[PDB]
């Protein structure tokens, strides 16, 4: 399982997106999702088919937006080798 | 406190952050007037799309997200 | 590398928490910052350390917080690798 994680400077998107912020994080999300990667717990999207050469081909899906460049503050991948879920605090 | 003077003073649009630590929101509309003075704003935060609720008293002391 | 990575309901921590929702979040990082993990997505905090006993004592921390057991939405731990930052945005 690969996860995207990424950050974006709020005044700068909302100069540069024609829309809005929130609407910035939709654009990101659907490309995303042309390659499988899709968020299901909250600001990680994660594909789980952990091909590098489609991260990049979505990396590379991802410049093709006009504001990105100028609108985003950080963007990381990653591998989840393994997790774990804590209902343990619930007690 | 007029149910205007109270709507008026919620920043439905900004975009807000919990604290240096938090994670950021967008602030929403009323969602109840609640009788300690206070209102609870209806309130998405906003990398996870989860819609959540918040006293009025709070959130005009968080920053904007920066 | 392990993370942690959690939401808080925002309704529910600030009825439990004795001061703010700012207060829970900011509290939070304080225990992980006792057990190396520093806040890189603030839901997401990384320590590079990847003994697990460590994770567990800032697990249990964390279940000393009492409000934290009426307020998180969910928590988790992950082991990651192949950590990777994009700057390829000119």
């Amino acid at each position: 399982m690969y996860a995207i994680a990424f950050d974006l400077v709020v005044k700068d998107t909302q100069d540069y997106h024609p829309k809005g912020v929130q609407e910035a994080y939709t654009d990101i999300g659907a490309v995303l999702a042309k390659f499988g990667f899709v968020r299901t717990q909250g600001s990680l999207y994660t594909n789980m088919n952990e091909d590098m050469a489609n991260l990049f081909q979505a990396m590379n899906a991802l410049k093709q937006l006009a504001w990105i460049s100028q609108s985003v503050r950080d963007i990381r991948a990653f591998r989840i080798e393994q997790w774990s879920d804590f209902t343990d605090f619930i007690r | 406190s007029s149910s205007m003077e109270l709507r008026q003073q919620i920043p439905t649009g900004c975009i807000k952050q919990f604290g240096q630590f938090g994670v950021p929101y967008v602030v929403g509309e009323v969602a109840e007037f609640l009788p300690d003075g206070d209102v609870l704003v209806n309130i998405t935060l906003l990398q996870s799309g989860e819609k959540d609720i918040y006293r009025l008293s709070y959130l005009l002391e968080d920053p904007e997200a920066e």
